[PDB]
Order: C-alpha cells, then structure tokens, then sequence
C-alpha cells in the first residue's frame, strides 16, 4: 500500500516536471496527466 | 517572470515529492515487539497483624503441631 502510494506521487511529480518542460505550458500538462490518470483507472476496471 | 517561473516551479514539486517520500517511506513497519506494562504493588511490612500461639499445663512437656 505505501509503495503504491509514493510510486504514484513520485512519477506524477516527475512526468509533470518533464511534460511542462517539454511543452513550456502548465495547463497542458495538467491536461496530459489528469488524462492519463483517467485513463488510469479504466485500466484497472477492465483488468480486474 | 518568464525566465524564473520554470526553475521555481519544478523546485516546489521536489520538494512536495521528496517531503511525501519521507513520510510515507518512514510510516512503514515501526512495530517489531509488544512490551506489556507493570502495575506492581508496594512490598513493605507496616502494621503487620501478630498472632500468638501459647500452650501451657500441668504438664513437664508436650508435642504442639500448628500451621504456620
């Protein structure tokens, strides 16, 4: 459970750091990561 | 701002994920034994209850079993 937790923080953090880097616009990062995010969790529901 | 904004922003996220880190990565385990408290009372002899035997007769000697 902790692990799941920091893992998640941690590469959150980072592909948002290298995403606003990239595409030198915050917003769009934003958009990126809440996308792959949803994403996410359909992921899970099909898989389980 | 526009060359101050990038470095301040992605400084702030270390810290957020660094601080997260250290809290979380910690919060693990923290409870190998179990030690049960003592509650003891207090040993000491004051105004301790005496109890007297006396065996006495006509009698040279006797043979007196008692408890303790």
């Amino acid at each position: 459970d902790y692990d799941l937790i920091i893992v998640a923080a941690s590469a959150l953090i980072l592909i948002f750091i290298i995403m606003m880097v990239l595409t030198r616009a915050v917003v769009a990062a934003a958009v990126i990561v809440g996308t792959v995010v949803l994403s996410l969790a359909s992921a899970f529901g099909l898989s389980v | 701002l526009g060359r101050i904004w990038l470095p301040v922003l992605i400084v702030v996220a270390v810290a957020a994920g660094a601080l997260i880190v250290m809290n979380v990565r910690t919060v693990f385990g923290s409870n190998p034994v179990v030690v049960t408290e003592k509650t003891s009372d207090n040993a000491e002899d004051f105004n301790p209850k005496v109890v007297t035997y006396e065996i006495f007769g006509s009698g040279s000697s006797a043979v007196i079993n008692y408890m303790d």
